[PDB]
RNA sequence: CCGAACG
RNA sequence: GACGAGCUGAACGCGAAUAUCUCUUUCGCCUUUUACUAAAGAGAUCCGCGAGUUUUGCUCACGCAGUCGCAUCUUUUUGUGGGGCU
């Protein structure tokens, strides 16, 4: 059990950004990230390589093409960091 | 022979429902008039239709004690029943399920009426002396009042904003529910001149005029309107009466305002013409203490239900 | 009226609804079977 | 068995059919599925190769590597599979 | 996983080289494993000026697909789902009279 | 197998 | 994503125990009728019996509770990157 999915299992409802491996940007609410890093988003918009925006009601995301997140800066990150050291 | 202008579509102008095992309290037509809801001393909804068979197709259980109060809720597939075992009940109707089931009163849960126009609430008076608001989709009753005498009788107004609760305390009021968000709330409007309690109240099809069956064995038409005289005592009716069996007699006025329909406890099914202020149909044929009178939402149409098991279900003649 | 009567009035409507539809009073009521002499 | 999912013992009553098989190259494998494994990697029979240029090889035989392949195209006939039926609503 | 609310339901697919799979979903795999009925291939290719992106993206039928997890980057909702009698009587009766 | 009544 | 012993009601149904009766016939007792015999059938009855919620009568018992809205080496979630030609 590693430490950070550990923690990104914890970003629900998390209103963030992420960065896909080849470079698309998507602002939408985490409503679920897996042990596989794969995250089902909510009040979406994805923005392709060099395209117009476009909104989903929806969207799902593979935890490998993900280049990263964007949590935020209203994080309590010592909330949500405690507990991860804690095997259930 | 006899061809006297059949009105109904009934195969007779005079049917008795039966299959009930206890008094029936309170009956209600839905509101497309193909169907009926009868709520008996046994417990027990008996859904009956209107015409072609009178085939009561489905019987609903689920209260433990008498289901004293039955409306139809404003669409006509979402049923309101009020029992003695102190919890009021949602149902669908065609499907024999309960839906919501909310118990938050103290005693037996005499009263209720679901409000006609805005959202699915309905108001419920019970002996707790309190008449409590219920909203549909919160499982938290919405508003909660006290009275100091159990709450014999309770109707949501036309408009929806006030509610009408008349009981043992010789007065019946009409309450502000936006005006009250607190626990304490002190009364709007005090209609008074029954001479004791009150056990059946109606509001009119337009809304200004509200109708009080009373154990003063008298009917009261009382006028809602803001702007009344200081009397706001409108129409006295006599005829009917109130025994020793203090049942939840009501009040209906037909789908036109045109005539008003008590229940009575002489087994008579009374039937004023709401201008003269006088009888026009006196139908006997009843066992038991007449307990609430519907008349049909289309046709003149008038049904009864009675403290002897049975319902008689036909169409006025003049 | 004034709690002179409306507290006696109020007290048997309570007491009346009361017995009217109590447990022993209600309707699928069966009556406990016969103990032994 | 337990622990595996559904779609892979789809691949598997599959077998004994003629497939399609797309790889994260491009190229198209049409060819009866002798049979596969757990991790993907399968062998066709009769093969209908479609290169990147529209090349239309024959191959007697293939064993495709999963990890190497991007899909397969498999008859709405074994859509029917107890699975489909069973998770089914209706 | 909440893709089980999401079995029935028309989607859409992101390969990495950027191909688009529409189809509808049938079962899914741990492995980010999909399959895709009545599944169809959009291609981009590149918006030659003058025509609209949104007319000439080349329509492959691909049929009944299954998808493999390891180039599957996003997905998304393209669509909807395609597609005691009782013991009563009534009985004519007089009402009684007493006189 | 196996006996009682009646007439 | 979750809990019964005893009685009377249920309304549906005949592991291994089986007795009686009626009817239609044959047979045998044989003076007649009962009361019988033993065959064929067709019909009843008795004595009992199993599960559904109906609760009556517990004299038992409960609610941060057992469960909530697979975790780094060639085969899977630690991807082979970068560029550019029609
Ligand atoms: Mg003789
Ligand atoms: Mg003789």
């Amino acid at each position: 059990m590693v430490k950070l999915v550990r923690f990104l299992m914890k970003l629900a409802n998390e209103t963030v950004q992420i960065e896909l491996k080849n470079g698309t940007v998507i602002q939408g609410t985490i409503a679920g990230v897996d042990i596989a890093m794969n995250t089902h988003l909510k009040a979406v918009k994805l923005t392709a390589r060099g395209k117009n925006p476009v909104s989903m009601d929806h969207l799902s995301v593979r935890g490998n093409n993900i280049r990263y997140y964007i949590l935020p800066d209203s994080l309590n990150l010592d909330t949500l960091l405690v507990d991860i050291d804690k095997p259930k | 022979k006899e061809g006297i202008t059949r009105t109904s579509n009934l195969s007779a102008p005079i049917i008795q429902l039966s299959g009930h095992a206890g008094e029936v309290f309170s009956m209600r037509f839905s509101p497309d008039g193909q169907c009926i809801a009868s709520g008996s001393f046994d417990k027990t909804i008996f859904l009956w239709r209107t015409y072609d068979e009178n085939e009561n197709y489905n019987v609903i259980a689920g209260h433990r004690n008498a289901v004293l109060e039955v409306h139809w809720f404003t669409d006509g597939e979402a049923l309101l029943s009020c029992s003695a075992d102190k919890t009021a009940r949602c149902w669908d109707a065609e499907t024999g399920a309960p839906i919501k089931k909310m118990g938050e009163h103290t005693a037996v849960v005499n009263s209720c009426c679901p409000l006609r126009r805005g959202a699915k609430v309905f108001v419920t008076g019970a002996d707790d002396s309190t008449v409590k608001v219920w909203d549909m989709r919160v499982k938290k009753s919405v508003h909660t009042l006290r009275s100091e005498f159990p709450v014999c009788a309770v109707a949501f107004a036309d408009a929806g904003d006030q509610v009408y609760s008349g009981g043992v305390d010789n007065a019946i009021k009409v309450w502000d529910l936006r005006r009250g968000g607190g626990a304490d709330v002190e009364p709007s409007m005090l209609l008074k001149g029954h001479s004791d309690s009150v056990t059946g109240l109606r509001v009119s099809p337009d809304g200004g005029h509200l109708l009080s069956n009373a154990m003063d064995n008298t009917l009261r038409e009382w006028d809602v309107r803001p702007y009344a005289p200081p009397n706001r005592c409108t129409k006295v009716f006599t005829g009917h009466m109130h025994n020793f069996e203090k049942n939840l007699l009501r009040c209906d006025y037909a789908a036109d305002g045109s005539k008003v329909a008590c229940g009575s406890a002489d087994r008579m099914v009374y039937i004023w013409d709401t201008s003269t202020r006088k009888l026009l149909y006196k139908l006997p044929g009843h066992s038991g203490s007449v307990n609430e009178v519907v008349f049909h939402s289309k046709e003149p149409i008038v049904a009864s239900a009675s403290s002897d098991k049975t319902i008689f279900l036909g169409e006025l003649t003049q | 009226l004034q709690q002179k009567l409306l507290e006696e009035k109020a007290k048997k409507w309570a007491q009346l609804n009361a017995k009217r539809y109590g447990d022993k009073r209600k309707f699928g009521f069966v009556e406990a079977p016969k103990e032994d002499m | 068995a337990k622990g595996i999912g559904i779609p892979v013992k789809l691949l598997h009553e599959a077998e004994g059919h003629v497939v399609t098989v797309e790889l994260k190259s491009g190229e198209m494998y049409r060819g009866e599925l002798c049979d596969a494994e757990d991790n993907m990697n399968c062998q066709l029979k009769d093969v209908t190769a479609t290169g990147r240029d529209g090349r239309v090889t024959q191959l007697a035989h293939l064993f495709i590597r999963g990890s190497r392949v991007r899909f397969f195209i498999i008859p709405d006939m074994l859509k029917n599979a107890p699975m489909f039926k069973r998770i089914d609503p209706k | 996983s909440k893709l089980l609310q999401y079995i029935n339901f028309r989607m859409r697919v992101t390969l990495v080289d950027s191909r688009q799979i529409v189809g509808r979903f049938m079962a899914f795999d741990r492995h980010m494993n999909l399959v895709l009925g009545d599944s169809e291939e959009f291609r981009r290719l590149p918006p030659k000026k003058g025509k609209s992106e949104e007319e000439r993206e080349e329509r492959r039928v691909l049929g009944l697909v299954l998808l493999r997890g390891e180039e599957i980057v996003s997905l998304t909702i393209e669509g909807p789902p395609p597609n005691p009698g009782g013991p009563g009587i009534g009985r004519a009766v007089g009402r009684g009279m007493p006189a």
